[PDB]
């Protein structure tokens, strides 16, 4: 039925680099892009394993509660199908941590007993193989809606980071 | 909390005749106890213009919450200096009636000296309500869970029998798969932090690098469409392409961490566990051999009457650390 | 800057081509150096050098005024032999070092009587005289600057030229195949090296591997369609034709002298009179004083 | 197009007054920190208010070439907060810093090596030097081609985005 292709290889290339572009956009106005790139109709999002059912709400949970970092890429996968419209990548992401003491909406932590930003504070990182099950329609540009499967999970985390999960 | 003041007016160790050396070997007694837990300090007046028998303390007493060391004889702030990301989780410091405390940069500086700080002598310096929420998570993480609970355990069930098939014989990769259930297999190269607990420091997975159909490692196309998989023959040629592990999950269950969920285009339903894997032996076709190694398998099966078909087959090569999981 | 007069007086400056670093003096005085009672017998030797683009070989003598070339072969006249790329590796240095010699075998008349070694093996062979007649005409190996390291292409042109029928005196533990710890040859490797088979295995292993660094390096190899087992046989077929059609021509040049000449100097520039200069001091005192 | 003042050598450099297990265990956190082993130097002569006699070990040193030479730049700039203060600056345009207790680079809190300190030193230039460094027909730089102190200060500046103070 099915074969191995380039395109399902260049997909989870340019997947894993869209997904870490859009999650290193850390302004508040494109947290609605998130959920229209993945499944706005039907996916099943489960971000560092919560119970999660759709993507806006969490999205501006991010932009509210999350500032930026760095995602090293270093391995995908490629699994395709026939008559199911699959395509299964897992982007190995080491991602850093922000030490800014808040989210991504440049707090200042000092409690005010009375401009331009610091310098880019970063923490250690932690290892995941954040799963993607999309469709494989894109071969021409056609990414609307087709995340099935958005999972988050982790390997290994530094006890240097700021923030403990 | 252990009080370290006053030492010198103590007729237990006055008249024991001995100072600095013996805090800074005071210091590893004190860590290699590892019984008698002290968080905080209190050292008021130690006789010190410096601090450098309390320079390894904040080494050895990394748990640090508070210390109370007024009535100081200290004149500069640079034998504090070596204190940054150092007891930078302790959240209260004075030191007054001093000229190291006294000073114009004791409202500057001393939020550099401890981060973390949700007091600063006897107030607030920081909005210490909610930097519980800020400068850490703001809710837990699950080391197990799915979109319900029969869901996780059928994804549990299937997946330890699935990591119990491949430990004791995956032979029958081609009974297992269909026509169109392929794989894909990839390895991780680079590293995280190097202060991680007992983290692999590079992939010693040397014979099983040829047929890793990863996007960004390799540059070419028909490398990766030879590496990349097929039906159950290459399927089977990737279930021997690497070294064969026994689980590591029913030793460690809780780091072996599964979520789950399920997949509402075909009416099947996903797990991606993962765990370490451990192998003893290899593959036997043709530094060489594996490490201390994890593994993740992301599944979506899709159930029937008589059992379960997969749709996609993971490998993922990692560098085995701690897990996640534990608190 | 120490520019003082005393130190500028008191300097000696070195020789011309040591200022500019081309000729050792010591390795050039012991190597130019003649027996006295050899009265007028010229010591000829084997110049080879390597630019980044090119091998030189020459023949050269030494007079009182200044040195006389016998013969002498460039790497650049390989294509009216065989070998268009990788003008600079161990095969073509083998093959220039071939030329060169049966190029001067032929100018003096020696080459019908040594012949050289045809059915090259890769082994230790100098040319041995005969046992009537002349005996062969030798050379001397000059390297100049450029250090001795087993596996040199200055020993590559060396056993070429051995090969081609020169007497060259010379040992073998310089060459590629040597070992060290057994102090013997393999000679497998030289034959390997004389057909170049190093430049395949690394084609045939990037052609395993990574294609773009495969389509980068050896695009020359690709767009000339030459397979990579054809080597050995142009390799081969250079040597017959290096000692088929041994003989130099020209280039044929259309930049004649006076149309380059007149072409270079419109293009280059020239100097200035004195009269010239002194109406510019003048012009700069006029200028300084008002 | 060729002036581009990148990064020619980052040096390391641990030097101990003592000649004990210290320099041992330096030589193992050099080799440690860059992915090269190191080497040790004697002593030119003896000094005997350091306690030092010549020809024994008192220090240990490793250069480091391409891109982990800017990977360990920037973890000493993240200790160094991203600041220089004007001196640290050479004319012929090198420039370096100290860094004490160097359990911040990523070196564990182990105490059968303990603390330590380090000195890294960076050296610039531009591309075309090889002609100071080759054999035959050796030359110099023109007087525009070399690298200068303003020409480091403003380069790299405006890259790291860091701050050179007073």
């Amino acid at each position: 039925m099915v074969m191995n292709d380039a395109n399902q290889a260049q997909i989870t290339a340019t997947f894993t680099k869209k997904i870490l572009a859009h999650l290193d956009d850390p302004d508040s106005n494109k947290l609605a892009q998130f959920v229209q790139l993945f499944n706005p109709n039907n996916c099943r999002i489960i971000f560092n394993a919560t119970p999660f059912a759709q993507a806006t709400v969490f999205l501006q949970m991010w932009q509210n509660q999350v500032v930026q970092t760095q995602h090293a890429l270093t391995g995908v996968d490629y699994h395709a199908i026939p008559g199911s419209g699959t395509l299964i990548c897992n982007v190995n992401c080491k991602v850093r941590f922000d030490e800014s003491g808040r989210d991504k909406m440049g707090q200042d932590a000092t409690v005010p007993i009375q401009m331009n930003k610091p310098r880019p504070l970063w923490g250690p990182y932690f290892g995941i193989s954040l799963q993607l099950i999309i469709d494989d329609r894109i071969f021409r540009n056609d990414f609307n809606g087709v995340i099935s499967g958005f999972n988050y999970n982790m390997v290994y985390k530094p006890e240097d980071s700021l923030l403990k999960i | 909390l252990l009080n370290l003041g006053a030492l010198h007016s103590d007729p237990e160790l006055i008249q024991k005749g001995v100072q600095s050396k013996m805090f800074p070997a005071m210091m590893k007694l004190a860590s290699t106890e590892k019984s008698l837990i002290v968080e905080s300090v209190n050292l008021a007046d130690n006789q010190l213009k410096d601090i450098s028998a309390i320079s390894t303390l904040a080494q050895t007493f990394p748990n640090l919450k508070n210390l109370c060391l007024a009535n100081n004889q200290i004149f500069r702030f640079r034998s504090l200096e070596v204190w940054k990301n150092k007891f930078k989780d302790l959240r209260e410091l004075l030191m007054t009636n001093n000229p190291i405390t006294t000073d114009k940069l004791y409202r500057t500086e001393m939020l550099r000296l401890f981060p973390k700080l949700v007091v600063l002598d006897n107030v607030i310096v920081r909005d210490e309500q909610k930097l519980q929420t800020v400068y850490s998570l703001p809710m837990k993480i699950q080391q197990f869970f799915f979109e319900n609970d029969a869901l996780g355990q059928s994804s549990t069930d299937f997946a330890t029998n699935f990591l119990n098939l491949w430990d004791n014989n995956r032979e029958q990769l081609l009974n297992l798969y269909s026509p169109q259930s392929q794989f894909s297999v990839s390895v991780d190269s680079t590293i995280p932090p190097s202060t991680v607990t007992d983290s692999d420091q590079t992939p010693a997975f040397g014979y099983y690098m040829s047929s890793s159909r990863n996007i960004s490692k390799v540059s070419s196309e028909k490398s990766i469409q030879q590496r990349l998989s097929i039906g159950q023959e290459s399927i089977n040629s990737i279930f021997k392409t690497l070294p064969k592990t026994k689980h590591h999950l029913q030793e460690q269950p809780n780091e072996y961490s599964m979520e789950t969920i399920s997949y509402p285009q075909i009416n099947g339903f996903v797990i991606t566990l993962h765990g370490f894997f451990e192998e003893t032996g290899k593959p036997e076709l043709e530094n060489n051999k594996l490490s201390k190694k994890s593994f993740d398998r992301t599944w979506v099966i899709v159930p029937m009457n008589n059992s379960v078909i997969i749709a996609s087959d993971l490998l993922t090569v990692r560098a085995y650390s701690t897990g996640a999981w534990k608190t | 800057d120490a520019k003082s007069s005393a130190y500028s007086s008191r300097f000696q400056t070195p020789f011309r081509r040591r200022r500019e670093g081309k000729t050792d003096y010591y390795q050039r005085k012991r190597l130019v150096t003649q027996h006295k009672a050899k009265y007028n017998t010229p010591k000829y030797r084997l110049v080879v050098r390597f630019t980044n683009k090119d091998i030189i070989c020459q023949i050269i003598s030494s007079t009182i005024t200044g040195d006389v070339v016998l013969a002498a072969a460039y790497s650049h006249e390989l294509p009216r032999y065989g070998i268009t790329h990788g003008l600079t590796n161990w095969a073509a240095a083998y093959a220039t070092g071939l030329l060169i010699a049966r190029r001067t075998l032929q100018k003096l008349g020696l080459d019908e009587t040594y012949k050289g070694v045809e059915e090259v093996e890769g082994e230790y062979e100098l040319t041995e005289a005969v046992e009537d007649g002349p005996r062969p005409f030798k050379v001397f190996l000059d390297i100049g600057l450029q250090r001795t390291t087993t596996g040199a292409r200055v020993f590559g042109a060396l056993k070429g030229a051995s090969d081609g029928g020169l007497y060259v005196p010379h040992s073998e533990n310089r060459f590629p195949g040597w070992d060290f710890e057994t102090e013997e040859i393999d000679p497998e490797l030289l034959r390997s090296y004389i057909f170049g088979g190093h430049v395949s295995q690394y084609m045939e292993e990037l052609a395993d591997d990574d294609e773009e660094r495969f389509s980068e390096l050896f695009k020359g190899y690709l767009a000339d369609d030459i397979d990579a087992d054809s080597l050995e046989d142009i390799y081969t077929s250079a040597h017959e034709a290096i000692r088929a059609d041994p003989a130099f021509k020209p280039t044929e040049k259309k930049f004649t002298k006076e149309q380059y000449a007149a072409e270079s100097k419109k293009y280059r520039q020239t100097k200035l009179s004195k009269e010239e200069r002194a109406a510019r001091v003048a012009a700069k005192i006029a200028a300084l004083a008002g | 197009p060729m002036r581009d003042l990148k990064i020619e050598k980052l040096v390391l450099n641990i030097s101990v007054g003592e000649s004990g297990d210290r320099l041992t265990r330096a030589s193992k956190v050099l080799e440690q920190l860059s992915g090269q082993t190191p080497v040790q130097s004697k002593a030119r002569y003896t000094v005997r208010t350091f306690g030092i006699r010549r020809n024994e070990k008192i220090a240990v040193h490793v250069t480091v070439r391409g891109p982990k030479a800017e990977e360990i730049l920037e973890r000493g700039l993240k200790v160094k907060e991203y600041q220089l203060r004007d001196r640290n600056f050479s004319a012929t345009g090198n420039f370096g810093f100290g860094i004490d207790e160097h359990i911040d680079l990523g070196i564990k809190y182990d105490p059968s090596i303990g603390i330590f300190g380090m000195d890294f030193y960076v050296v610039m230039n531009r591309p075309g030097a090889r002609v100071t460094r080759r054999k035959r027909c050796k030359g110099t730089v023109g007087n525009s081609h070399k690298t200068t102190k303003e020409d480091t200060v403003s380069w790299f500046k405006q890259k790291y985005d860091a701050d050179v103070l007073d």
